[PDB]
């Protein structure tokens, strides 16, 4: 009597992912009080208006 | 904070920096109205500068 077995497994995983997130803004003011200019031109990203 | 940018721009009225400058070389102040040999001094300044 004689017996043989062979067993083989191969498994592969590959994963990938990317983000690009660009934000730009350029508020511009002429006239009025310099403090109001600077305070308002400063970009409140939550309220760009 | 937008508030502190407002406060900064308010305070810049009173103690501003010089952002843009248009300059003339100092020898252009050397004028016969003030100095003997004005031309000579002027030329010396050009060379020295």
């Amino acid at each position: 009597s004689s017996h043989g077995c062979k067993e083989l497994e191969n498994a592969l995983k590959a994963a990938s992912g990317t983000q690009n997130n660009v934000l730009r803004g350029e508020p511009f003011i002429r006239g009025g009080g310099a403090g109001f200019i600077s305070g308002l031109s400063y970009l409140e990203l939550d309220n760009p208006a | 904070t937008a508030d502190l940018m407002q406060e900064w721009g308010d305070a810049v009225q009173y103690n501003p920096a010089i952002i843009k400058v248009k300059v003339e070389p100092l020898y252009e102040l050397v004028t016969a109205t003030d100095f003997a040999y004005s031309s000579t001094v002027r030329q010396n300044m050009k060379q020295a500068l």
